[PDB]
């Protein structure tokens, strides 16, 4: 009949690809690691117009957003329980296939219980043997400590989110439950203290709106967008939030105002805004602003 | 009161002369620097050892030369040259790198404010041709506004760290040239057998990348 979009639709990508932004300076940050001499090169003004092209490219790359994944269902399945190899050993053991050509989420891995019991390894067992025998860079088969709620608040003191995720990316799957544990709490951290400007030109910044949107709390995003003058984003986010929203206050006020550009931003306010005073207010102060510079 | 002085070499000058037979003099090699880019080297030459150094520092601070550098950290780009018989290479470092050369070179270049770059000096290792030599290639060196304006072309620094973003470092103040610059498909540059031994993992030496105190 009529579905609602999902985080991969054509239509939410280019939304959030415009939300995020694209900073040069920003997305190639120069990293902390060793050194070679750089290399020089003659450009003429279409020469270097093409090598900053290039270089967008390379940052909308960069900047792919990772999909936003549901949290995968415990994995208890039982292949067979031979109960005659009950109490014949202490310590199970666990069986990972190490075909080379199988993608890891279709490697048999099986654990032989002391019970006699063959099952399937668990999520965890799994993405821990995945690592013994197909080592990924930047994970580790004992789950670092950084992501203990007291470090992570050392992290975010710090203003390093994006190093949180960061590291929660290379750590976690998509799906697993630490990896969205950590996203939510990480987004729920930039929310209260008001950080949306660490995400900006990083492929976390989508996927922050997309839980802000779905979880009906984008007072705070929309409040940052209107102070740096970027309506069209706080116009847009809006705009998501009533096609995730349809059957809602602000998303019919809409419907029957016919309301576009700044006025949604007026109607979500009133709707369905927690902090509607506080935007009003921050809207009104940017259209004085726009009035004493068109003037 | 800006400026370091550095001694390079004292040496022990014997004069045969016609009634006093062997007479024994001094004479001394100094640098002097502010860090800043200027820098200068004197001989001093007397019969007292301090005396020797008093006229060599005093007359370098009047021969100053000024060494430009990139970043006010390194050189802005390899420098290859001979003084008589003595051979210098020079290649530009990133920051961290420090100074892993010669000795002397290492005094030199703390007196004109370099923290990184890598000498090689061959031949015959004479200090003063080494100072003299080392001096004339560094005030030589052509800087990135300079190379600007005299190809009319941006100037554009790729770095590995910040990836493919380009870091246009110096544009000419004169008109901008249309004509790319020409794409020789093989250029006709001469190379150091060294540099290219040590790429291709054929340079075999126990003393090469040791262990050092931060220079």
């Amino acid at each position: 009949e009529t579905k609602k979009p999902t985080f991969m639709d054509e239509e939410v990508q280019s939304i959030l690809t415009k939300m995020t932004g694209l900073n040069l300076q920003k997305t190639f940050k120069p990293a902390i690691q060793e050194l070679k001499p750089p290399t020089y090169k003659l450009m003429t003004q279409a020469q270097l117009e093409e090598a900053t092209r290039q270089a967008v490219e390379a940052a909308k790359v960069r900047l792919k957003m990772p999909p936003v994944l549901e949290e995968r269902v415990p994995i208890n399945d039982v292949l067979a329980e031979d109960k005659i190899l009950e109490g014949t050993e202490t310590t199970k053991y666990v069986f990972t296939d190490i075909s080379y050509s199988i993608p890891h989420r279709e490697r048999f891995i099986v654990v032989r219980e002391p019970s006699g019991t063959l099952r399937k390894a668990s999520w965890e067992e799994r993405d821990r043997m995945i690592q013994v025998y197909f080592p990924k860079e930047g994970r580790k088969i004992l789950t670092p400590i950084i992501f203990k709620e007291e470090n992570l608040r050392t992290m975010y003191s710090q203003d390093r989110h994006v190093d949180v995720l960061n590291l929660c990316f290379a750590q976690f799957e998509p799906d697993s439950t630490e990896y969205i544990k950590v996203h939510h709490k990480t987004y729920e951290d930039i929310d209260k203290r008001g950080k949306y400007d660490l995400l900006r030109s990083t492929r976390y910044f989508g996927g922050m709106v997309w839980y802000f949107v779905n979880n009906k709390k984008i007072d705070g995003l929309l409040i940052d967008q209107i102070q740096r003058d970027l309506i069209d984003d706080a116009t847009n986010l809006v705009q998501l939030y009533h096609v995730l929203h349809p059957d809602g206050q602000s998303a019919q006020g809409a419907k029957d105002q016919a309301a576009e550009g700044i006025n949604l931003i007026k109607v979500f306010a009133k709707t369905e805004a927690q902090k509607g005073a506080y935007i009003e207010l921050t809207l009104q102060t940017y259209q004085e602003a726009l009035s004493r510079h068109s003037a | 009161e800006d400026f370091d002085t550095r001694i390079l070499e004292v040496r022990n000058v014997f004069t045969m002369t016609a009634k006093e037979g062997r007479k024994k003099s001094i004479r001394v090699l100094v640098a002097v620097g502010n860090g800043k880019g200027a820098a200068g080297f004197s001989i001093g030459k007397a019969t007292d050892r301090m005396d020797a150094f008093r006229k060599a520092k005093n007359r370098a601070v009047h021969h100053l030369h000024y060494i430009e550098r990139y970043e006010d950290h390194t050189i802005f780009h390899d420098i290859s040259l001979r003084f008589k018989r003595t051979h210098i290479k020079m290649k530009k470092q990133p920051k961290g790198y420090g100074l892993r050369c010669h000795r002397a070179i290492i005094t030199i270049c703390r007196l004109i404010g370099i923290k990184d770059m890598y000498a090689k000096v061959s031949g015959s290792i004479n200090m003063l041709s080494l100072t003299q030599g080392l001096f004339r290639g560094l005030s030589r060196q052509e800087t990135h506004q300079q190379l600007a304006d005299k190809k009319g072309l941006h100037v554009v620094e790729i770095r590995e760290e910040c990836g493919p973003l380009p870091i246009v470092v110096a544009s000419p103040r004169g008109p901008l040239r249309k004509d790319p610059e020409p794409e020789d498909e093989v250029p006709d540059v001469k190379l150091d057998w060294e540099d290219v031994k040590t790429a291709q993992g054929m340079k075999r030496s126990v003393w090469s990348n040791l262990k050092r105190a931060a220079t």
